[PDB]
């Protein structure tokens, strides 16, 4: 028994224009399994994750762009460029959403591939984040 | 629009009531009970994924709550904390994830 968080993967075609500040492009539905007394974390794949920040890449590996995972106006979580979590004990269950940080401004698009992965979090600061239960790859294709 | 009603409306305490759900939408992508007038998400009841059958329980899941693939919720062993509202999310693989706030009392026998 353990925090399982299960993070769905998901594929759709929207342009980095649609990201108008708070743009929730896709629900979630994550549950979390057990933390009765521990913070629910999302946190990205190392592909994704790097120096404790969480981003999307493209084929060329030239585009970088830093997305935050924040909940579909169900509950608050706390803001952070690498490892978002929330304060609040107990278990989760609603829908999360992939947010840009700021305005894009629809730069060239193709293909971004972000792998990010649920479970727990420790203290906080200290970025101890374990992640526990399914990860979820979602995928920005521009059509 | 999505209506959610409660059969019987006036349940007694250690007995069971139906949240029946009228006019569902099409798309459904998963269903999601919470308890309350809105959809929160740290005072969820349970999740049900109909694609896989797979249903997940919330913070507020007491294990009363039975879900069936037509939304509707029966919850067994009423007691007095369940009198009140009950809001059902509609989650949708088209962002619209229609919410409807249903409810119900419970009264004492004997
Ligand atoms: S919605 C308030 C609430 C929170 C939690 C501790 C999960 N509960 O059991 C209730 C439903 C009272
Ligand atoms: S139970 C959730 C689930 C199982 C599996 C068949 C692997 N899936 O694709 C989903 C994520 C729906
Ligand atoms: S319950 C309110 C709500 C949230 C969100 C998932 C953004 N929705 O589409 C609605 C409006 C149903």
């Amino acid at each position: 028994e353990e925090c399982q968080v299960r993070v769905g993967d998901l594929t759709v075609a929207k342009t980095r224009g649609q990201l108008t500040d708070a743009a929730p492009i896709g629900p979630v539905t994550v549950q979390a399994l057990g933390c009765n007394a521990r913070q629910v974390a999302l946190k990205a794949d190392t592909d994704n994750f790097e120096q404790g920040k969480f981003f999307l890449i493209s084929d060329n590996n030239r585009d970088k762009l830093y997305v935050n995972i924040r909940p579909m106006d169900n509950s608050a979580w706390t803001t952070d460029n690498g490892v978002f979590y929330k304060n609040d004990v107990g278990s989760w269950g609603g829908t999360i959403g992939i947010y840009v940080d700021g305005q894009q401004t629809n730069t060239p698009p193709g293909n971004y591939t972000l792998t990010l992965t649920g479970g727990y979090w420790a203290k906080d600061n200290k970025q101890g984040f374990t992640p526990s239960g399914t990860t979820g790859t979602t995928k920005l294709t521009v059509t | 629009k999505l209506t959610i009603e409660s059969t019987p409306f006036n349940v007694a305490e250690g007995k069971e009531v139906l949240l029946l759900v009228h006019n569902l939408p099409q798309h459904l992508f998963g269903y999601s009970w919470y308890k309350g007038e809105r959809c929160d998400g740290n005072c969820q009841i349970i999740g049900y994924v109909i694609g896989t059958q797979c249903a997940t329980p919330g913070p507020a899941y007491s294990g009363r709550e039975i879900i069936y693939p037509n939304a509707s919720l029966l919850i067994q062993n009423i007691i007095q904390n369940d009198t009140g509202f009950y809001t059902l999310h509609v989650i949708k693989s088209d962002l619209v994830n229609e919410e409807a706030t249903g409810q119900f009392r419970v009264y004492p026998e004997l």
